[PDB]
């Protein structure tokens, strides 16, 4: 399965 | 030596989203010592390793990855012993890894990234005296990381993010003296980085985030040059930033966000002259940002939202000429919105809401070129909105609402190209909406709602995306304007708590698709138009405080709330006629 990679994506 | 390029008369052709083993095994018994790299990637293949493999003895390349092989591990590919790379990633493998991978003496790359792999990682990997990369991301391993995996010199990339591990992080990996690469996080570890990691001289790269860890951060690993990339976010760590940290000289990324770190941002971080991603959202830090911060001459990006951080934002930031976004909302920042931040014209993104900010909105973020989303609500901004916004090419969310401007509204926002969002709300104007405020091509949601506006409302002309309008809680006064089905994608107009005198608009009645309406606290006079009663679409219809007169609507407005009502009369569903 495919997992996260890279900064926190979280943004406003 | 692969796609059947040494025949090794018989097939050529690799292809068809066949299933492998008969399609394959043919491949096999041509029993050849003359095929040294087998590539079957991305054939859209399906299922087991067929057992006569162990036939191509000569093997140094095989890559099976990008298929949909199934089945647990064919151990027969342990029977060859001259493997030297080889790629099972994004397959279907499930259950326990088998032992026996140590036959593979001179494995050097060994990538099972996306799999279906369940159980305990295989101890038995430890004894691989070669190898460099490991790739066991992507699966459902299960339990701790082998204490053993530390003995694995020569390594150096690994990764294990991805599955459901745990325990405590094992302290021995710190002796892997050539390790660049550790992306081992989106597990379950527990309790704290252990301090010998501080040995890792040559690692680039750390993840180990979205897991359980806690404690505070260890200043051990100041040691850590080299590290570019260190992402520690959506874990547990307290306590403060170590002041050691400064010493990261390489690093570019940093990212600890989610935690619930205490205290000051170091003043340090100033040396890091290589930071391009400052990201440390969803803290506890507090104090003053450091001056220096503005000065880093590679930052690109800037995120401190939501911590409890005191005082004002670094005159010079922005004058590096590189940032592209900046989000500090949520804070106690004070003072004024540095002139610096769009030097260059990279800032697209630029979030400043829910501080305290003062001052005049700075004339140079007009000539902000690359701005994209404004974000500046409750504040304390003072002054005119500047003029020049409307000339922004690509500016297509602009929030200003709940601030301190006062007289006029910029009249360039009308022509803005591209602008969507627009709010403007809670304000001070004490002047007149723009005159060609509908005119605007592009603009779906305007708010300036509670803004002491005055005056009439411009003719409805043009209008052609606005779906949603907010205008209550003003002094605007005169009649509403009866060109108002220019409005097609209309959906919410409220125009409540006005001086609004005259009658309801019947081309309201104009209504694709309007919803709600609200015309309450006014002085509207008239029937409300009883061909409303024939709009499939109205939900809502407050018209309560005017003094209309007359019979209420039937058809759709039989079954509306008698609150929207209390002025005089009304069809049957009320006093009677
Ligand atoms: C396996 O093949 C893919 C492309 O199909 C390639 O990107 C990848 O690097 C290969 N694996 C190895 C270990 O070379
Ligand atoms: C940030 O604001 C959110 C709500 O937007 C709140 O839950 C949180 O506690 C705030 N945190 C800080 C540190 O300001
Ligand atoms: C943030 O710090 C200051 C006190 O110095 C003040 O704005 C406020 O009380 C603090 N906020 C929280 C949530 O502690
Ligand atoms: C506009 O801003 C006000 C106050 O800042 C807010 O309460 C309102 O929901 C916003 N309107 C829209 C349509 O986003
Ligand atoms: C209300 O409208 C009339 C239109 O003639 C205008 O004269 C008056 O000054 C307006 N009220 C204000 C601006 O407070």
């Amino acid at each position: 399965h495919e997992v996260p990679s890279g900064p926190n994506p979280i943004s406003n | 030596l692969s796609l059947k390029t040494s025949l090794s008369k018989v097939p050529v052709n690799g292809q068809n989203d066949a299933v492998w083993c008969s399609w394959s095994g043919v491949v096999c018994d041509n029993v050849t010592a003359q095929v040294i790299s087998l590539d079957l990637s991305h054939r859209n293949l399906s299922g087991r390793i067929p057992i006569q493999i162990r036939y191509l003895s000569s093997l140094l390349y095989l890559n099976l990855s990008g298929n949909s092989l199934e089945g647990s591990f064919p151990t027969s590919i342990f029977d060859l012993t001259k493997l030297t790379t080889l790629d099972i990633s994004r397959n279907s493998f499930d259950s326990s890894f088998p032992p026996g991978i140590s036959k593979l003496k001179f494995l050097k790359v060994f990538n099972a990234f996306s799999n279906n792999f369940e159980g305990l990682l295989p101890s038995d990997v430890s004894r691989l005296r070669f190898l460099e990369e490991l790739n066991f991301g992507g699966s459902y391993f299960e339990g701790e990381i082998p204490a053993a995996y530390g003995g694995l010199q020569r390594l150096k990339f690994i990764h294990l993010a991805g599955n459901v591990l745990g325990g405590k992080l094992p302290p021995r990996l710190g002796l892997l003296t050539e390790l660049q690469h550790m992306e081992i996080g989106y597990n379950h570890f527990n309790g704290n980085i252990p301090s010998e990691f501080a040995l890792l001289s040559n690692l680039k790269y750390f993840d180990v985030s979205n897991c359980s860890l806690s404690g505070s951060l260890p200043q051990e690993l100041g040691n850590l040059s080299n590290l570019e990339t260190l992402f520690l976010f959506q874990n547990g760590f307290t306590g403060e930033i170590p002041e050691s940290y400064s010493n990261l000289k390489s690093l570019k990324l940093l990212d600890f966000s989610s935690n619930q770190l205490s205290g000051s941002i170091p003043s340090g971080f100033s040396t890091l002259k290589n930071l391009t991603w400052l990201s440390l959202i969803s803290n506890n830090l507090s104090g003053e940002v450091p001056e220096g911060i503005g000065e880093l001459p590679e930052l690109t990006t800037l995120f401190l939202w939501n911590n409890n951080f005191t005082g004002v934002l670094p005159h010079k930031l922005g004058s590096n000429g590189k940032l592209e976004t900046m989000d500090v909302s949520n804070n106690s920042f004070t003072g004024t919105i540095p002139s610096s931040l769009c030097h260059g014209n990279k800032l697209y993104k630029l979030i400043l809401f829910s501080n305290m900010f003062e001052g005049e909105l700075p004339k140079s973020l007009t000539r902000c070129e690359s701005l994209w989303r404004f974000r500046s609500q409750n504040n304390r901004l003072n002054g005119t909105i500047p003029i020049g916004f409307g000339s922004l090419r690509n500016l297509t969310f602009v929030d200003l609402s709940n601030n301190r401007f006062t007289d006029q509204i910029p009249a360039d926002f009308a022509t803005a190209p591209v602008l969507q969002y627009l709010n403007l709300s809670t304000n001070f104007f004490h002047r007149k909406l723009p005159e060609n405020i509908w005119k605007a091509p592009n603009l779906q949601i305007f708010s300036a709602s509670f803004s002491n506006l005055i005056g009439e409302i411009p003719n409805y002309v043009g209008c052609k995306s606005f779906y949603r309008i907010e205008l209550q809680g003003n002094s605007l006064n005169g009649t509403i304007p009866w060109d108002i089905g220019h409005c097609e994608k209309l959906l919410c107009l409220n125009l409540s708590q006005n001086h609004l005198n005259g009658i309801i608009p019947w081309e309201i009645s104009t209504l694709p698709s309007i919803a709600d309406v609200d015309l309450s606290h006014n002085l509207l006079t008239g029937t409300i138009p009883s061909d409303f009663g024939s709009s499939k679409t109205i939900t809502t219809f407050n018209v309560s405080y005017n003094q209309l007169i007359g019979p209420i609507p039937s058809g759709s407005f039989a079954h509306l709330n008698p609150s929207f009502f209390s002025s005089n009369e009304g069809l049957c569903g009320d006093l009677v006629g």
